[PDB]
RNA sequence: GAGAGGA
């Protein structure tokens, strides 16, 4: 029987990941690029197919 | 048992049937159409009709009024078992050829 | 996006011959109708399936943000 | 006829007033609460 | 007329059964096996592993709609319907792969699985015997080879490309067993599934479980279960001459020939004629033909998706059928 | 002068590019004046007549 | 109409409309190039970013269910992909910092029992800020916004941004960044996947606009010799009195083109003739006027006359049932007048003005005039003097 | 061009004969008690059921209706006389209910009913009757010309 | 109106019904209240009734009655070319109905070269579909397009064209269905004298049994508008060019 | 008998507010009286509104 | 500082093509003529008068 | 507040 069915940034211009400390700066750290997306949850999440 | 597939609607089917609506659920024209076709095949069946309500409902009222010789009831089990019978003779016509191709 | 998988009308698996598409008409070029006449596209819904189709994905993906 | 979506009649509260007539589906309509349709969203009582 | 139906210029008649009793005074055609049994006929066509044209004739078109019907949405499959995303870095939204990804068909047989209860929590919902789990993991990164630049990005970037071949199959339990001759592989191995740069990844697993016709277009197993009433051509007032040269270019070229030496028109064969009435065109054929349509003969044209041999499943939807009718047959007549 | 500058639309391609190259009258309203708001013929070529 | 109405057609509108993150973005998931092109839309480049889809359209009298400009989309053609699409919607947060030396600060994350995070908390994120791929729904915060009490630092309100919406939605994107003076902007873009559902208008390239009557499943539909059933069944009388006998030559150019395999042109003043297109369609076997003879597909027989049927490109309009249901029993009530709201986005009831009020006195209802404009719109208790009347 | 303008002289049009009402004694009245008509429209009748162009019978279609609901095989056709004296005898009972009272009270003397300056209301229910009458008559004179 | 609980997101309400509020269905919204006490609901449904609003007030003449395609219906199934066998009238009465009314079958039309009904006698069982319901109507009327006889002296039955309807004892004896008989506007329809002799129930009936039969009668039957229906005739041309 | 019945039933009953209904039926023609040009009666000269 | 009108003598994106446009974010269709004021694509409608 | 669909 059964089935079991089961902090990072990335710099929009370098594409880098970051990691960034509680009141440190929110620039990029490659370049000077002031803009960071979140990255994808490591969690999983389900869609049904329907 | 299931009674909830096949319901004999009162209010339609007068005295001692012999005109009598069905509600059957969970159907559509699929098997309606079939069943119309081997029921009015029937000699003793004067009225023979299936109609969908609604298309948000799975349902299929089908009426069958036959004259004062056979019940609704009884016309409507015949048309089943002729069904079933055409069933059998399409599958055993279609399995013989299949196997001898 | 990317081609459908199934053609909308019919049901067809119109995906995986996109590629296959393409190549007819890049290597030993055809006529688009006869190429997709050679994929076994015999119902004009698959045909128009690949033949009014825009790879859009392949302009998304110039923007990729993780180069 | 008209055809009201399940999604906004069960928002589009009617009150009925409990007559001995109604009780029991009123009540029954109560206990179904307010996230099957055939349900209630509210209830007041005679004296609060 | 007289299992017939006219194929007019501008309409077509004589579209109804009329073969019951109470047809007319002489109230025949009154249904009886013995002479359906021998009137019913099967003549099968080229059969392939993936097409089948088997024409049925004297059934009427109330029987043949309802094994049509039964094919393309009551015969059961399985495909995926839940997808879980452990990371996807394609430019493609979660949901819309998801949605490739249910569509695409599995070439595992019915009837080795169960119908799945919805009535059960997700934890043990999903059983061995009663769903089939797909892994796909793929990614993307850059070719260290020395192409040419700005060429195809197929030996410029490793596994740029995520076809329904990638979809893998671990089995749970017996599934070791039951499923070690034939494990569950798409049927259409070469389904652009996804496209994707270096540095994007795509890692998910899907239940597909079984699934019916009717309730989404994934679960049919045919891609398209059709018929066609034989077309018929009467020939009348022969057309031998040059005529008939023009007469020939109405139809399909493997219609109707011009017979040798006496150089008049007469019917090759109907099948492979589709009714374009464009002799019904030019009105100096206005009594030189007549078309029509056999209403009791159908060829079905059944092609599959992969899961199952056509055969399998035109039995499968007769079966359907004499179930349905045996099953409402025991139902109690409630009131 | 007010409304000189309008948000540009994105709900299509054909949208945003249909809201540049636009011309907007100088009357107000116009009630009932049928002058301004007919399709003179002088425009064959200059306007779009659709 | 059709010049009006092809502003509002969902579909692609930029290459980088990924990477962008608009107030209010509707995208197509399966655009598709017009059949009958125009050699105005080369020049434009509308068909490297159509708005539209192909439907297999099959121009009869069905299900009843469109009598007026009312459409039947085909199920199991939705299911596969049709007129599926995407709506992307940004939320914006400025952490100002005020005067006083004090920031706003985005910490949340609550937990309860056990570990875990709360329900409302659900899909937050250790920083506050929504998880990328994540799933909202009413309540469900995603940005855990708190402000200082005294900005006129311990004492924080909590001002948390709330998803309050009647569907499910994913965050897509989280983007932080500060503008020139150096306060942090967080913008959260929300995408929802839409389905055409019943009630959607679907619009014809021809002011043929017209809403999804009824969705009936394949084998509830008409088809041909080769098993084609219709994506969309329009309905007939839109053609009589409207005179759009270039849609008729449309479906006739499509059906053509894509049997010869090629784009066919409808232009001004030109395009494909129509005699080529119809000596291709009777080549490949087809009637030479573009009418098929379909079989019904509920009682399996002939159709009693040969059906307009053919490719005609149907675009998808952004007028979506879900984003206009509405409906109000209680809530919000203006301050001023005591009566409810207005808009959507508050909770406010239906204005039934002059014009409603004097339809209600012609039927002589003066119970419900007295029910509808003060029993439920506003009541007031007041105490009026006797003697004095105020 | 036209709904903004149509649109307020509905309006408008609404505002002025907003509170109008067939009082119990027959009397199209304002709010203000102040009489506007005697009669609505000079014979009482709501458009809203009259069946024919401007009256309320539409007698070909009632006398068809009368014929085929009472139509048996075997009845005696009475003649035309006594036809017409079914007819004096169902209505005129009716016209004597209605006695033309003049201005100052009294009745006339039966030989200036027709004065032009003895008229009021019951003049349309007379006109009515006698276009019934005159009706059936045709119908009889027809029987009696075949 | 009477509600009804569906699953979709539109306020759904039958076609016939749309004449009066001009709906469109071109993506058109309407607002729904629902009265709080039982006063203002009885009101409302006594005297804004839809069943007791069949008449404009403005003329008195019918607004709810045959949209478009419901005219059409009628008039593919009343047309003279229309003869049915037992099973698919059958099939016909029960798709009018819900397969729940009892239907006297009247005798054919036509008879010795088989057994076939007529249009008019299934929208004549359509109107009295038993022998106890209570609808009679005796109806003369003319359709839009009516061709008079060859002879001035021949009545209007008997027209170059089906033209001049009339119906005696709910049987539609000649004349075909149209605008003018079961649509709007005209004091001489099938539904304005059902209504006007029986009380606004039957008249609501009987439209509702037109509308379900017309929306499945359409699609079992077919009726599509093409390129040929527009095109010109050959020596249509030369005749336009010379004029 | 049908016609006394049918005439007694077509009187405006007391209490209708004949008002609005006219004033509805007077003002919402106006609302589809689409402007078409007219003369008085065959004379072109004669402009009329 | 002068707003700039996109794709204009002044714009990085004038004579860009393909490459430029694709580094910068810049979809390679989009019309231009329009400014970016406070994160806003505001367009100036052309005017018509006397 | 005012820019624009919309029916
Ligand atoms: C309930 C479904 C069971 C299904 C797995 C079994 C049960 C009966 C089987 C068919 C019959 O044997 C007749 C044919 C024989 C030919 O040789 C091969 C084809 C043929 C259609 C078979 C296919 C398949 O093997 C069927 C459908
Ligand atoms: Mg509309
Ligand atoms: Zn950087
Ligand atoms: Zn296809
Ligand atoms: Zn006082």
């Amino acid at each position: 029987x059964x089935x079991x069915x089961x902090l990072k940034y990335i710099c929009a211009e370098c594409s880098s990941k970051l990691s960034l400390s509680r009141t440190d700066a929110v620039r990029c750290k490659d370049c000077g690029h002031r803009i960071l997306l979140k990255a994808r949850t490591k969690r999983l999440v389900q869609f049904e197919a329907r | 048992p299931d009674r909830e597939k096949i319901k004999l609607l009162t209010q339609a089917t007068s005295e001692d049937g012999t005109s009598a609506s069905f509600q059957i659920v969970e159907e559509d024209h699929t098997l309606g159409n079939a069943l119309r076709y081997v029921i009015m095949k029937n000699p003793d069946v004067e009225f023979c009709g299936y109609s969908i309500p609604h298309p948000s409902e799975n349902l299929l009222n089908i009426r069958i009024q036959t004259y004062g010789e056979t019940t609704a009831v009884d016309a409507l089990q015949k048309g089943l078992k002729d069904l079933m019978d055409l069933c059998d003779v399409v599958e055993s016509k279609f399995t013989e050829k299949i196997k001898s191709m | 996006m990317i081609v459908p998988v199934r053609c909308f009308s019919c049901g067809k698996v119109v995906g995986d011959k996109w590629e296959s598409y393409l190549n007819l008409l890049q290597e030993d070029e055809l006529d688009e109708g006869t190429a997709l006449s050679r994929l076994g596209l015999k119902r004009y819904c698959c045909r128009r399936m690949i033949l009014t189709h825009v790879d859009l994905i392949e302009k998304f993906l110039r923007y990729n943000p993780l180069e | 006829e008209v055809a009201v979506p399940d999604r906004v009649a069960k928002v589009l509260t009617y009150p009925e007033k409990v007559t001995r007539y109604n009780r029991h589906k009123l009540q029954e309509l109560i206990v179904n609460g307010p996230n099957v349709h055939p349900g209630a969203n509210y209830l007041l009582k005679r004296n609060e | 007329m007289s299992n017939i139906v006219g194929i007019e210029y501008n309409r077509v008649t004589n579209t109804t059964s009329t073969d019951f009793p109470g047809f007319s005074k002489d109230a025949e055609n009154e249904w009886n096996v013995e002479k359906f049994k021998k009137d019913f006929e099967v003549n099968i066509s080229s059969l392939d592993a993936r097409e089948a044209n088997f024409d049925l004739i004297n059934i009427d078109t109330s029987i043949a709609n309802a094994f049509r019907r039964i094919m393309i949405s009551e015969v059961p499959s399985v495909a995926a319907e839940y997808v879980y995303f452990f990371n996807n870095t394609s430019v493609i939204q979660d949901e819309v792969l998801a949605h490739r990804i249910g569509l695409v068909p599995l070439k595992v047989d019915p009837d080795m699985l169960t119908w799945v209860d919805s009535n059960l929590p997700d934890d043990e919902k999903f059983t061995d015997e009663n769903t089939i789990v797909l892994s796909l993991n793929v990614k993307c990164t850059r070719n260290p080879d020395a192409p040419k630049g700005s060429t195809d990005p197929k030996e410029l970037y490793n596994n740029a490309h995520v076809y329904a071949r990638d979809l893998k199959f671990e089995p749970q339990g017996r599934q070791s067993t039951t499923f070690a001759d034939c494990p569950v592989v798409p049927a259409d191995p070469d389904i652009l599934l996804a496209k994707l740069r270096p540095g994007q990844e795509i890692s998910l697993k899907a239940h597909c479980i079984l699934g019916i016709g009717g309730d989404h277009a994934k679960f049919s197993p045919v891609s398209t279960a059709s018929y066609r009433l034989l077309p018929q051509i009467n020939i009348l007032q022969p057309i031998k001459g040059e005529s008939a040269r023009r007469f020939q270019k109405c139809f399909p070229p493997g219609v109707i020939g011009i017979d040798e030496g006496s150089d008049e028109a007469y019917v090759k064969d109907a099948r492979k004629d589709t009714v374009s009435r464009e002799v019904l065109r030019y009105e100096e054929f206005a009594d030189k033909v007549k078309l029509g349509r056999v209403r009791n003969h159908f060829i079905f044209n059944v092609e599959s998706a992969g899961a199952m041999t056509p055969e399998e499943i035109f039995f499968k939807s007769v079966r359907i059928l004499k179930n349905k009718a045996e099953y409402l047959k025991n139902c109690p007549i409630t009131q | 002068r007010a409304g000189v500058t309008h948000v540009l639309s994105r709900l299509s391609y054909i949208s945003a590019l249909g809201m540049m190259t636009r011309i907007s009258s100088q009357f107000e309203k116009s009630r009932k004046v049928s002058g301004p708001r007919a399709l003179q013929p002088s425009q064959f070529g200059m306007l779009c007549t659709a | 109409y059709q010049c009006a109405m092809g502003k509002q057609a969902i579909g692609a509108i930029a290459y980088n409309q990924f990477k962008r993150i608009d107030t209010l973005l509707y995208l197509m998931t399966y655009p598709q190039q017009p059949m009958v092109k125009t050699k105005t839309i080369e020049l434009i480049d509308y068909d490297k970013l159509p708005a539209g889809q192909n439907a297999t359209v099959a121009v009869m009298s069905y299900s009843g269910y469109d009598i007026e400009d009312a459409l039947v989309l085909n199920k199991s053609s939705i299911d596969r992909g049709f007129g599926r699409c995407e709506t992307r919607r940004k939320t914006t947060t400025v952490l100002k910092r005020y005067a006083n030396h004090t920031q706003d600060i985005i910490g949340g994350m609550r937990v309860d029992e056990n570990g875990d995070p709360i329900w409302q908390h659900q899909s937050l994120g250790p920083d506050g800020l929504g998880e990328v791929g994540m799933k909202v729904q009413s309540g469900q915060i995603y940005i855990n916004k708190s402000v200082p009490t005294n900005s006129a630092q311990t004492q924080y309100r909590e001002a948390p941004v709330i998803y309050r919406g009647p569907e499910p939605s994913h965050i897509d994107q989280v983007m932080m960044s500060v503008s020139d003076n150096d306060q942090a902007l967080i913008k959260v873009l929300l995408r929802q996947n839409r389905r055409p559902e019943l009630g959607d208008k679907f619009s014809s390239r021809h002011g043929q606009k017209g809403v999804c009557g009824i969705i009936v499943k394949q084998e509830d539909m008409p088809f041909n010799d080769q098993g084609i059933v219709p994506d969309i069944i329009m309905n007939p009388h839109g053609f009589p009195s409207r005179m759009t006998v270039g849609k008729m030559i449309e479906l006739i150019s499509g059906k053509a083109g894509v049997l010869n395999g090629t784009l066919e042109y409808g232009t001004c003043f030109g395009g494909s003739k129509l005699e080529d297109m119809s000596k291709i369609l009777v080549d490949q076997g087809f009637n030479y006027s573009g009418k098929d003879m379909l079989y019904s597909g509920i009682t399996g027989e002939c159709l009693q006359a040969y059906i307009f049927f053919g490719p005609i490109y149907y675009q998808k309009l952004k007028h979506m049932v879900l984003d206009k249901m509405h409906a109000r029993a209680r809530g919000p009530r203006a301050v001023l007048t005591r009566q409810p709201t207005e808009g959507r986005s508050r909770d406010g009831g239906l204005r039934l003005g002059e014009m409603e009020r004097d339809c209600v006195i012609a039927y002589g209802a003066s119970q419900l005039l007295l029910e509808r404009l003060m029993i439920s719109s506003d009541a007031f208790e007041v105490d009026v003097c006797d003697k004095c009347g105020l | 061009v036209k709904t903004a303008e149509t649109g307020y002289m509905s309006r408008r049009l609404m505002k002025s004969l907003e509170d109008l009402s067939c009082q119990y004694d027959n009397t199209v009245r304002t709010s203000a008690n102040g009489i506007v008509q005697f009669t609505y429209g000079g014979d009482g009748l709501d458009p809203l059921e009259m069946e024919g162009n401007a009256q309320p019978v539409n007698f070909n279609r009632s006398w068809d209706h009368a014929y085929n609901i009472t139509f048996n095989n075997q009845d005696k056709g009475l003649l035309p006389y006594a036809i017409m004296e079914t007819a004096n005898e169902i209505l005129g009972p009716l016209e004597e209910r209605l006695v033309r009272y003049d201005n100052s009270g009294c009745l006339v003397k039966r030989e200036d009913l027709n004065k032009a300056e003895y008229v009021d209301q019951y003049d349309a229910e007379r006109d009515f009757y006698h276009s019934l009458r005159e009706y059936i008559n045709g119908k009889a004179t027809a029987l009696a010309n075949l | 109106h009477y509600a009804k609980i569906r699953p979709w997101r539109t306020f759904r309400l039958n076609e016939c019904v749309c004449t009066p509020y001009n709906a469109d269905f071109d993506g058109d919204e309407m607002n729904l209240h629902v009265p709080q006490t039982e006063e203002a609901r009885a009101e409302a449904i006594n005297l804004m009734g839809v069943k007791n609003n069949l008449l404009t007030p403005k003329s008195g003449e019918p607004i709810i009655a045959a949209t478009q395609d419901f005219i059409t219906g009628s008039y593919l199934i009343s047309h003279k070319d229309s003869f049915y066998d037992r099973a698919t009238l059958t099939q016909l009465l029960s798709m009018m109905s819900d397969g729940i009314e009892h239907f006297d079958i009247p005798p054919p039309a036509i008879m010795k070269p088989y057994y076939l009904w007529t249009g008019k006698q299934v929208f004549s069982l359509l109107i009295k579909p038993n022998h106890n319901s209570p609808v009679v109507i005796n109806l003369d009327a003319k359709n839009k397009v009516f061709v008079p006889p060859k002879s001035k002296s021949l009545p209007n039955e008997m027209s170059q064209n089906d033209g001049f309807v009339i119906i005696r004892g709910s049987q539609i004896l000649s004349g075909v269905m149209d605008k003018s008989v079961l649509g709007d506007g005209k004091k001489h329809s099938v539904f304005y004298t059902i209504l006007r002799d029986y009380g606004p129930q039957e008249a609501a009936n009987a439209m509702n049994r037109m509308a379900k039969l017309c929306a499945r009668f359409l699609g079992n039957r077919g009726f599509s508008i093409g390129i040929n229906d527009v095109t010109p005739a050959d020596d249509l041309k030369q005749k336009k060019e010379e004029l | 008998e049908i016609a006394l019945f049918k005439y007694r039933k077509a009187r405006l009953e007391p209490g209708t507010a004949i008002g609005a209904i006219g004033a509805q039926s007077i003002g919402e023609p106006g609302t589809q009286m689409t402007l078409k040009t007219f003369h008085f009666a065959g004379v072109a000269s004669m402009n009329v509104t | 500082r002068m707003p700039i009108m996109l794709r204009s003598n002044k714009c990085i994106l004038y004579d860009a093509d393909e490459s430029k446009m694709a580094k910068l974010n810049e979809c390679p269709l989009d019309p231009g003529g329009y400014f970016i004021v406070n994160g806003t694509e505001k367009v100036i409608l052309v005017q018509e008068q006397l």
